DNA sequence: CGCAAGGACCGCATACTACAA
RNA sequence: AUUGAAAGUUGUAGUAUGCGGUCCUUGCG
């Protein structure tokens, strides 16, 4: 099931910069999964009181009910779902694959049209996700970032008693102005009890939305149906591609980008020949624990859209077109589709 | 950085850095027109510091060494008149937290004493420029995508005294790079970065932060920035400065004009963004940008030569040979300006709003050149147009056959007016 | 805590408003579209100040009673009542009911949270000079669609079955040279309207106008801010999206101002600038989300969402407010109807 | 601003067309430039109908009936007559049809003769026609002064 | 506001007068200034100010203006007031760039120095 | 706040030109209007500026009758500010700050704009009566139902300040609506023929509901003294016309005075380069009102003489009553002189 | 639905002037004399008075000045070109001052269906002055159109 | 015994945001 | 149980200063 969350106005998922008296500026980033997870958990917990403390996982860092991930969406004539653009797509909408030249002992990941390329910023339609997993990126399956939302800026000032500007009472913030008929959508595991309609306050500065529960669309069911074909193709080729739809915390004790083969062994892969990780800058993030009313430990996460190219010996045994990764999985982290490269 | 802002040359030539230096007791002052004012400011500073020293040492909160060194460690912000509105404001500007009727009288005496000084040399400037310059993708030249044919690297005419086939081959194939050539290029870069940049900056009375290879970062007074940014662009393009080699390549610049109040982190981020935008728009350009304390951010990306056209127009305006009212009418008419009308409209406006003579014609020609030299940022195939804009005369021909061919002009004029407005400020 | 109910506010301007933003001093605008907007922060500040002044003056109709804030202070604060009363008088704190409704003061803000969240006010009608009949109230289908969806939030919470039927009928498509308007703005003879300098033609589909009027009738009452509803109904025009966008971009007033030095008697150096003003008679609305009072041991008669909603509706019905700066020169007066 | 662009394009077009006829003859170019400059002053003092009547009167011909069409400016004998016929033709064309059916401004007169339109209409039509004529004349003044000799 | 004294000026025509008001297309080709609503004839204050300033400047240039029973010489009096800059003012006045000292003081500055005071 | 309200009425002795912004379009310098409707208006900023200047100039002469005591700037400042007062006195000498009374009432000066707001608010002046040439009779005052509507709105706003229920009822007693061309005309303007009142270039038809007009006159007698700014009110009662909205708007656009001005060369005897231009003037005898509001004085340590809204209102009423004001540009050419009735 | 008298003045002036061209196209002398008379009448009106000019028109038409009926003066009766032109001009002026553009039109004359000469004979000065103003305006417009077209 | 304004000049120059927050 | 709860782009400030609808011309053969 999904939760269509049309925002009333701009929202602010603040960056971890402190809001000091002198440091009175703020900037918004793309919404992290943990914020939406916390919002949904609070919405369920408050309505049903303390009797659902175990389900909400009160105090604990993880709940019991499952949240898969969050995609963006819009209503361009139809309810369209969009995900982050993978880092392996060039501006010319051309895929990028490794071309390891064993003669020189290198593993260059150069594209098919040169050894230099820059990732295509934007979003990939969920309808085209199957084609991308099959390495057949179309031309009308992607849209840029500015067509969905544009960042806006605001100022604020706290007045003194009568009419003058109070000392140390000036601030400036920056928020996300979603375009018309373009909001967020949280993907929740089926079976979790939730109210149908209402409102929910997400993010800082006390901003709300108009959340509405909806069943899964046709795109996800189509992907699930074709997953078996994708899986047998991957088994035949021996070259499996992993694409990340949400940030992941794949690091072991001490966060790191080294994809440990132990997680890969659980999917049926026996021997991992090689791993080629292409990503971007790490994401540093820490939340605000309500129970202790204190900031959470900082965590570094692989940015969304990173691609892992793996050549393997064995068979993939998953019956689902996606696989969870890392820790804090229930919050919606580490959602990764698998395709053929 | 307020020191850099005050480093700008005043009308008399005695920049406020020297004036503050005497107050700090570090350097002498050559001029003696307001020597009594200097003594009044020094006495006011010493009395205020001593009075503050008595109170601060009374609780012994701040270390005594800081109080002792406060004679020469007084912040240059005290030289700003607005900072001396009240005793609390002066205490905060000095740095020590406020959390004194006699000091109130002292502030009044200091304010009156500083009034005479500010009446002659003017208020201490509170604006400065941040400049970051980067090399124009040296990886392309190192790979050999920018080198010329091998004929440009023979001795004089050896191609004549060789076989026809070898001559033909050397006529077409672009020369690659050998380790000796790479070492030569690296030494040339060192010569530019070490032996030329610090001297050029010291000529411009600026401050150099980090000059590593082809990366330059400087904080400059507003009075001499656009000159220095031009001069460096020439030094990076010279091939033989006498017997000393130079890189002889192109570079991309980013310049920001800001008041001394904005946070350093935001200023650095904005300047980096401006440099990146200049690089993206086609390189070989500078993204000038002015951000006032109010919030207005006027930005424009131009070639380095167009700074000369802007300088010519600004000199025309400051000399009052042409009234500074044509700018606003032209800005209003820009959104309804096309190629077919612009020249006639500009000529008519220059005739109407000047003192006639050849000044109107000269202004019109300089405006035409400046509007020609502007990098437009459209949507779609901006790479082709921007490359032609940085190319030269091909911009006029390509734009003639261009599809849009209107929006490019609409944005070119608006950009050229924007930095003209910036330069006319100083 | 969570948010349960959603009230609707209606701001009608009678003097130009200058809710300043970050032309040298423009008015706040949206980024995606460009319509004039008033940020929720300004409304929250204005409402908080008005509520604080009213409660300190003891004129609050809390369930039709005289709210003695000092008397009720000891009921909840008990021992700490004297300190809170002193701090409130020292401006370091706020009156108890205001703290409960809007939130704790900026000093002790980490203890509890407010129970109201004000949204950005969005425009609904824009006055534009017309050839026949003055200042036609113009609007666009995009604004209609946003209103229809937005109201669906509050009405559904209110279980307003009758209103929801009318909402679904708000469907219209307009070309750039087409408009639907009442008979007052229509020129006699030729079926055209001359809004500003454009010669838009009439589409002759007035069914939409009445439904729009009925929504206003139910939301704000038949007494339309001291005006007969018929006069406003007869002079409403709806045009395409782009025409309305251009109107919101340009029709706002621009005023140039100066400062004259006493010596000599002419403009001093650095003494000229420009300002932008929203026109008067500009219909506008805003939604406020109200939740359960997060305060602990709150005084009785204010304990549920319905109680707070009724208190707000009573206090802020048919009132007068000043929004934004330039109050000293008679800018910002607005009539508020819930 | 689309109407502004339409007005600017129309003014440039008519001034260029005046440039084409008697390009070397500075007599026609000079007379027309002064005629466009002095025209808006009349409109303020006496209104649109009076100015149109004056334009019709200054033409030296029987001028049977009233037609914004016909009356070829080249057919006029004196240079002043040609310039005045040109001015009348341009103004009447703009008020009748603007630039065309597909243009942003289709003309307030719905293709009708401006003088007949004024004669048989209401007051508000006269008001808007007056304001539009004033605006186009304001643009035409600058564009004819700039380039015409 | 800043006024303290006033004088009532009376005008008696001895020859027919004609204060121009442009040209119309009516029966009278060169009509006269009238207030719009009343329709009575009138002479605006601008024409009077111009005529008075012109006469004052003409009389001062010929040094025939007698203030306190003494001629107010344009060059001599302005020499004391403007002090060092008097040479620049005298040359500018001779070039018909600015009005003489007394006219500038009384009827306000000239066109070139309109922003002075 | 704004616990007290005073209504200001202005009568234009001479033509008034309140300069607009940029000098665009055919007319060079037009009067200030509002794009929203098109009627003439005077923004509150200029009114506040001129009122502040007049008040400060009067205070510097010690001619302000503060409770019939002739408050002294220096003496009151010394009494109030005590020790620091002398320093402020120096700032008064340098024409930097302003005397105590004007600083308290109108707010501080530019350099001290961080202590308290202005204890007053000046609204935009809106037209209420417009002179218009007439065939029979001469110089008929004209107005329209929309003006009366706005007046009723202003009265209601005042009632939210002083609870003037009687004023609200009196305003509500008037409700007229002329449809297309018919007018409510006084006895004088009516042509000797059957009805047919001719205003400017329009021929109308009289409407026999003149009682409303009488009521309007009563409202004037209620608002602006007894004599209509120095004339018999009943005398003006014979020359008031009420017309439809569109006709009134047409009058407010094509009946302001238009003037051409030139500059004559020093010796050429003719105009010079950049000499000819145009100006638009609001006609004389135009009646325009406003709405002054006063709230709580926010100044710190206010004097005992003026320490309440009633005191400030009384001071404003006595200082400005049948006085004279200079408004807008073109001062030296006898433009902008007005009579103020509170 | 409101037309100023300016619209009706131009409409009326166009009606009569065009009514002369089609009627007397070949009689160029008649057209010239009518144009000259329309040019010369306003100065007579301004110098002597509306009644004086009307009586003068009657005198040139060899008719008694005491009893008139503009509705009973067929312009075609006069034989001389000057006489016919004078008859046409007098008829146009009197018809405008009696009925204006028309009863249906916004303006319907001033005398309310009375002979203007008698109206000047038996009315106060103010009515005469207003009628003189109206006659001046219509004469200006008729002169404009006659010069333009005739 | 009729003749019936016509061109010059068509806003110039200056001011062109300040200080707090 | 969400880097969260809290904060009115607000105070002051006159589109103002300078400027002659002027010059040329027989109401006449």
């Amino acid at each position: 099931m999904i939760l269509v969350m049309k925002p009333y106005d701009s929202l602010l998922f603040r960056e971890p910069r402190p809001f000091d008296v002198n440091n009175h500026v703020a900037r918004t980033i793309l919404p992290l999964p943990q914020t939406l997870a916390g919002a949904v958990r609070s919405a369920i917990y408050v309505k049903y009181g303390s009797k659902v403390k175990d389900l909400i996982g009160f105090g604990k860092e993880e709940p019991e009910f499952e949240i898969l991930g969050h995609f963006f969406y819009r209503y361009d004539g139809k309810f369209e779902l969009l995900v982050e653009s993978p880092h392996d797509v060039t501006q010319n909408l051309g895929l990028v694959k490794p071309h390891r030249i064993d003669k020189l002992g290198i593993t260059i990941l150069m594209d098919s049209e040169g050894i230099k390329f820059r990732p295509f910023n934007g979003f990939l339609k969920f309808s085209g996700l199957i084609d991308y997993l099959q390495g057949r990126i179309a031309e009308d399956s992607v849209v840029e970032r500015q067509k969905i939302f544009k960042k806006e800026r605001r100022v604020g000032i706290a007045l003194t008693k009568a009419k003058v500007t109070k000392e140390e009472h000036f601030y400036q913030v920056e928020m996300l102005r979603f375009s018309d008929d373009c909001g967020i959508a949280v993907w929740v595991e089926d079976g979790v009890d939730f109210d149908d309609e209402g409102i929910l306050g997400v993010g800082g500065e006390r901003r709300f939305v108009k959340f509405e529960k909806r069943e899964e669309p046709e795109c996800i069911t189509n992907l699930r149906s074709k997953w078996k074909k994708i899986r047998d193709k991957i088994n035949e080729t021996g070259r499996l591609k992993i694409y990340l739809a949400t940030p992941a915390i794949l690091g072991a004790k001490g966060y790191s980008s080294k994809l440990d083969y132990d997680l890969l062994g659980d999917i049926g892969i026996e021997r991992v020949r090689s791993v080629n990780f292409i990503g971007g800058k790490p994401v540093i993030f820490s939340g605000w624990d309500f129970v202790t009313r204190k900031p959470k430990p900082t965590r570094y996460a692989v940015p969304a859209g990173s691609v892992y190219f793996v050549e393997f010996e064995g068979e993939v045994k998953l019956d689902m077109p996606y696989l969870k990764l890392g820790k804090l999985t229930k919050l919606g982290y580490g959602l990764c589709f698998m395709g053929v490269w | 950085v307020s020191e850099v802002a005050m480093c700008r040359r005043t009308k008399h030539g005695i920049t406020w850095k020297e004036v503050y230096d005497y107050l700090r007791g570090l350097k002498n002052v050559d001029d003696e027109k307001l020597l009594g004012k200097l003594e009044n400011l020094k006495h006011s500073v010493q009395t205020l510091i001593n009075n503050v020293k008595s109170e601060l040492k009374s609780r012994k909160v701040y270390p005594e060494e800081f109080l002792e060194g406060l004679n020469r460690n007084f912040s240059n912000e005290i030289l700003y008149s607005e900072r001396l509105r009240d005793f609390n404001t002066l205490l905060d500007t000095l740095g020590f937290d406020a959390a004194v009727k006699n000091y109130e009288t002292m502030i009044s005496e200091l304010r009156e004493r500083l009034s005479e000084v500010y009446k002659m040399l003017g208020e201490p400037p509170k604006y400065y420029a941040i400049l970051m310059m980067d090399g124009d993708e040296m990886g392309k030249l190192l790979s050999g995508e920018k080198l010329k044919t091998a004929e440009h690297y023979l001795h004089s005419a050896i191609l004549e005294r060789v076989s026809d086939a070898l001559r033909v081959k050397a006529k077409t194939v672009r020369r690659l790079i050998t380790p000796a050539a790479h070492s030569s290029i690296s030494r040339a870069l060192k010569n530019f970065s070490v032996n030329h940049v610090p001297d050029v900056v010291r000529k411009g009375n600026g401050t150099l932060i980090y000059s590593g290879g082809d990366d330059v970062l400087v904080l400059l007074p507003v009075d001499t920035a656009f000159d220095v940014a031009t001069e460096l662009a020439m030094t990076f393009s010279t091939s033989w400065n006498g017997w000393e080699m130079l890189p002889g390549n192109k570079l991309s610049a980013g310049l920001l004009i800001v008041h001394y109040k904005h946070p350093l982190y935001d200023a650095l981020e904005k300047t980096r963004e401006l440099l990146q935008k200049a690089k993206k728009l086609g390189r070989n350009a500078i993204a000038v940008g002015l951000l006032k304390r109010s919030g207005s951010y006027y930005e424009s990306v131009v070639n380095f030569e167009t700074l000369e056209d802007a300088k010519a127009v600004a000199n025309l305006l400051v000399k009052e040979q042409v009234s500074p009212r044509i700018i606003y009418e032209l800005l209003n008419f820009a959104d309804v300006i096309s190629k077919e009308f612009l020249h006639q409209l500009v000529k008519y406006e220059a005739v109407r709003h000047s003192i006639d003579k050849n000044l109107a014609e000269e202004f019109q020609s300089v405006f035409a050149r400046g509007h020609q030299g502007v990098r437009v940022e459209l949507e779609g195939n901006d790479e082709e147009i921007n490359k032609y804009i940085s190319d030269g005369a091909n911009l006029e021909t390509f734009l003639d056959k261009y599809e849009k061919a209107v929006d490019v002009i609409r944005k070119q004029v608006r950009g050229f007016l924007n930095l003209v407005k910036i330069l006319y400020e100083s | 805590d969570m948010f349960e109910k959603a009230v609707v506010f209606g701001l009608y301007s009678i003097t130009p408003v200058h809710a300043g933003s970050g032309i040298d001093l423009p008015i706040q605008r949206e980024r995606h579209t460009g319509f004039p907007v008033i940020w929720g922060q300004s409304l929250k500040g204005v409402l908080r100040s008005r509520f604080r002044q009213l409660e300190l003056d003891e004129k609050i109709e809390v369930e039709s009673q005289k709210w003695k804030w000092k008397e009720k202070t000891k009921e909840v604060l008990k021992e700490k009542a004297d300190e809170f009363i002193k701090k409130v008088e020292e401006r370091k704190r706020d009156p108890l009911l205001t703290e409960i409704v809007f939130g704790p003061a900026t000093d002790g803000a980490s203890e509890h949270a407010g129970a109201v969240s004000v949204g950005d006010a969005k425009i609904l009608l824009f006055p534009v000079r017309s050839a026949k009949g003055v200042f036609a109230f113009v609007t666009s289908p995009i604004v209609i669609q946003r209103l229809k969806e937005d109201f669906e939030l509050v009405s559904e919470i209110e279980n307003d079955i009758e209103l929801k039927q009318i909402l679904s009928r708000f469907k219209v498509e307009l070309s750039n040279n087409e408009t639907i308007a009442g008979n007052a703005l229509i020129l006699n003879g030729e079926n055209k309207v001359i809004l500003e300098d454009i010669v838009l033609k009439v589409k002759s589909d007035s069914n939409v106008i009445e439904n729009l009027v009925e929504v206003l009738k139910t939301l704000f009452g038949d007494n339309f801010f001291g005006k007969p509803i018929e006069s406003i109904k007869e002079r409403i025009a709806i045009v395409s999206d782009d025409v309305f966008k251009s109107f919101t971009r340009f029709s706002t007033e621009i005023v140039a101002r100066v400062r004259i030095d006493a010596e000599k008697g002419t403009v001093a150096r650095g003494g000229l600038w420009y300002e932008e003003f929203l026109p008067s008679d500009t219909l506008m609305y805003s939604l406020i989300a109200v939740g359960s009072p997060k305060k602990e041991n709150l005084p009785k008669e204010v304990d549920n969402t319905q109680k707070i909603v009724n208190v707000l509706k009573v206090t802020f019905n048919n009132a007068f407010l000043q929004i934004g700066g330039d109050e000293t020169v008679g800018k910002g007066f607005v009539k508020v109807r819930a | 601003r689309e109407i502004e662009q339409e007005r600017a394009s129309f003014a440039f077009k008519v001034v260029s067309d005046i440039k084409d006829k008697y390009s070397q003859n500075k007599k026609v170019q000079g007379k027309y430039s002064s005629y466009a400059e002095k025209a808006p002053t009349i409109i303020l003092n006496n209104g649109l109908g009076a100015t149109l009547a004056f334009f019709l009167s200054k033409l030296e011909k029987p001028i049977d009936d009233v037609d914004y069409k016909s009356i070829n400016p080249e057919s006029f004998g004196n240079a002043e007559n040609i310039a005045y016929a040109f001015l009348y033709k341009h103004l009447s064309t703009w008020l009748a049809e603007g630039n065309g059916k597909d243009s942003a401004f289709s003309g307030l007169t719905n293709g009708e003769d401006p003088l007949k339109y004024i004669m048989e209409k209401t007051a508000i039509d006269v008001a808007i026609s007056t304001e539009e004529a004033l605006s186009i004349l304001n643009w035409i003044k600058k564009f004819a002064k700039a380039m015409l000799e | 506001d800043m006024f303290e004294k006033a004088v009532v000026f009376g005008l008696y025509s001895i020859t027919p007068v004609h204060a121009g008001s442009g040209a119309e297309l009516s029966v009278i080709d060169l009509p006269i200034q009238r207030e719009r609503h009343t329709g009575f004839p009138v002479i605006w204050g601008q024409s009077l100010k111009g005529v008075l300033r012109s006469r004052f400047r003409q009389l001062e240039l010929d040094e025939k203006i007698e203030v306190e029973s003494q001629k107010w010489k344009w060059k001599e009096k302005t020499k004391e007031v403007l002090k060092e800059k008097a040479d620049e003012f005298i040359k500018k006045v001779e070039e018909r760039k600015r009005d003489p000292l007394l006219t500038e003081i009384v009827f306000g500055p000239a066109t070139d120095g309109a922003s002075e005071h």
